[PDB]
């Protein structure tokens, strides 16, 4: 079993900038993907960010000012986010999800608050 | 479910006993299933029209009088003729040594009727390699069971097309 | 490096496919004196695997050499409901064609009254049917939450779904397959000895051979795995045992036009 525990998140003024970390206490296979995706209240889950061996994928939404990064020693998969607009106000989840097989690891949810 | 069959061989042979009881034309049906037999006649005597009775029949139903020795060899190259080519190829003969209680009161029953039928398998045996089969049957006037017996040869006629055709043999 | 060898064996295995599948319709679709049912049941199967061959395994030879799905979502969707649909209609093609011949070979004579031109019309319509109810299983209630990525394409394994459908699509078709096969072979050795049932033996064995052969890897991994949460298999054996249902459709033109008189006479004709 895999338990994906994130952090990071917090409060932050528009146009700062934030650094989310999802960590594993397990092992994800290294052909396999993870990524953050964005629940705001209201909405439903959308895709964010991710990063495998095959590709590296942003929405185009955050695809200029956000950061995905992985360290597969450690397992940990690292969000920078850059220049928060105040439509970023939502919950992020970490995935550890397949590319071709339905296995999918969901992390518990951090909130993330933009204000002005 | 409608089998055309092609009745031949020599007169005075039972062919009308055959027909009545059990190109002139002949309908019976067997198990739901029906078979019509168009009757040449007397083979290379009269009525030899192939052209519309050979055409795609199942099988031939010879028909021999074992009672008779006079004609027994008109009866044997009549059988050679149309076994090995008489525009009739790939059809199974069905071989009818009729009149067989005329031959017990004329001949230890066994070799008086194996014989006769040693001839036409021996000429059947020369140009088969597996094309097509002879069914010979021992059959008599007082025998209406016949029907039974060219259903099931007809049966396996086309069993073994079958197999033929799923590459099983 | 490797991506261009394993992409170009595994277009080989397309054209392949494709090719056969493509020969199989065109030895009925100019010779007119096959017409019957038992040549439409080979010919619906040359469809399904040259639906199969044509429009499913590019995209899964595409989706082998990148790593990723390149296309949309709602064509992930498609695809691996044409994927569902076209292998499930191909096994039950075969287990019509083994219907077929086995009330073929025990009801010679009463054949045209047992397999008429509407009950084959109609075995073809709930074949075709029922593969269309497993394919728009997860379509709309059958489905956990997939992850929204555009850039995978996961398959559906939910418990439930794979045990009711891997019964209901292999497991059935082989003890059909098995028990009208077997009742054949009996037949076939008339119900020289030696040379009987050596070739209906061995005709027989490589059809029910190669269908177990490609198809019960991939529906024991399936279920197996999908259930004992002990047993969980390497990323190799599941692509192997993913791609050789696939490798199927490549070998059933090879097999079941070569199982006919008129189709081995139209096939080299043709070709
Ligand atoms: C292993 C499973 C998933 C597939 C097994 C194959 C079925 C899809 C086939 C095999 C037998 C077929 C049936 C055989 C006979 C007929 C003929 C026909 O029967 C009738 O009631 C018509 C009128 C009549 O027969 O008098 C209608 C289709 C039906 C039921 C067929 C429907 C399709 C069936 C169930
Ligand atoms: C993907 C798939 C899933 C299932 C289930 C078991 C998940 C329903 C199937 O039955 C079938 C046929 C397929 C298609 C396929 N398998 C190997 C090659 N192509």
């Amino acid at each position: 079993q895999v338990q994906l525990q994130e952090s990071g998140g917090g409060l932050v003024q528009a146009g700062g900038s934030l650094r989310l970390s999802c960590a594993a206490s397990g092992n994800i296979s290294a052909h396999w993907k993870m990524g953050w995706y964005r629940q705001a209240p209201g909405k439903e889950r959308e895709f964010v960010a991710g990063i495998g061996y095959a590709n590296t994928n942003y929405a185009d939404s955050v695809k200029g000012r956000f950061t995905i990064s992985r360290d597969n020693a450690k397992n940990t998969v690292y969000l920078q986010m850059n220049s928060l607009k105040p439509e970023d106000t939502a919950v992020y989840y970490c995935a550890a999800y397949s590319y071709y097989r339905d296995h999918s690891y969901w992390g518990q949810g951090t909130q993330v608050t933009v204000s002005s | 479910a409608t089998h055309r069959l092609l009745l031949l061989g020599a007169d005075n042979s039972g062919k009308s006993t055959i027909v009545k009881q059990m190109i002139f034309e002949t309908k019976f049906q067997v198990d739901k299933v029906n078979f019509h037999m168009f009757d040449v006649g007397g083979q290379r005597d009269e009525r030899r029209k192939w052209i519309q009775c050979f055409n795609d029949v199942t099988a031939i139903i010879f028909v021999v009088d074992s009672s008779d020795y006079n004609r027994l060899q008109e009866a044997l190259n009549d059988f050679k003729s149309i076994w090995n080519n008489r525009w009739l190829r790939t059809i199974s003969v069905i071989l009818f040594l009729n009149k067989q209680d005329l031959l017990a009161e004329k001949v230890r029953v066994t070799r008086a009727k194996y014989f006769i039928r040693d001839e036409f398998l021996r000429i059947s045996t020369a140009s088969g390699d597996g094309r097509h089969y002879c069914y010979p049957h021992f059959t008599c006037a007082v025998d209406t069971e016949n029907a039974r017996r060219i259903f099931n040869d007809c049966k396996d006629i086309i069993l073994q097309m079958n197999l033929r055709e799923y590459n099983l043999v | 490096s490797k991506a261009i060898l394993l992409g170009v064996i595994l277009g080989g295995l397309i054209l392949f496919g494709v090719l056969g599948n493509i020969l199989v319709i065109l030895s009925v679709a100019c010779h007119r004196h096959l017409h019957s049912v038992t040549h439409y049941y080979i010919v619906n199967l040359a469809v399904a695997d040259l639906l199969l061959t044509s429009t499913v395994l590019p995209f899964s030879a595409i989706f082998e050499v990148l790593g990723y799905w390149a296309f949309g979502r709602v064509f992930c969707n498609i695809w691996a409901a044409v994927d569902v649909l076209c292998c499930t209609a191909s096994i039950m093609g075969l287990c019509i064609i083994s219907i077929d011949r086995y009330i073929g070979v025990s009801y010679p004579l009463r054949y045209p009254t047992i397999v008429t031109q509407r009950r084959g019309l109609m075995a073809l319509l709930c074949v075709w049917a029922l593969s269309l109810v497993i394919s728009i299983g997860p379509l709309f209630g059958w489905r956990q939450p997939a992850p929204e990525d555009e850039t995978i394409c996961q398959i559906n394994e939910e418990p439930g779904y794979v045990l009711f459908s891997a019964l209901g699509s292999f497991y059935l078709p082989l003890a059909i397959i098995l028990v009208m096969y077997c009742r054949v072979y009996v037949v076939a050795k008339r119900e020289l000895k030696f040379s009987r049932e050596k070739k209906a033996a061995k005709t027989l064995g490589i059809v029910v051979g190669c269908f177990v052969l490609c198809w019960l890897p991939f529906f024991l991994v399936m279920p197996i795995g999908s259930f004992f949460p002990d047993f969980k298999p390497s990323e190799t054996v599941f692509k192997i045992v993913f791609w050789l249902g696939y490798l199927n459709s490549c070998i059933n033109p090879i097999i079941y036009p070569c199982s006919s008189q008129e189709f081995k006479k139209a096939f080299q004709n043709v070709l």
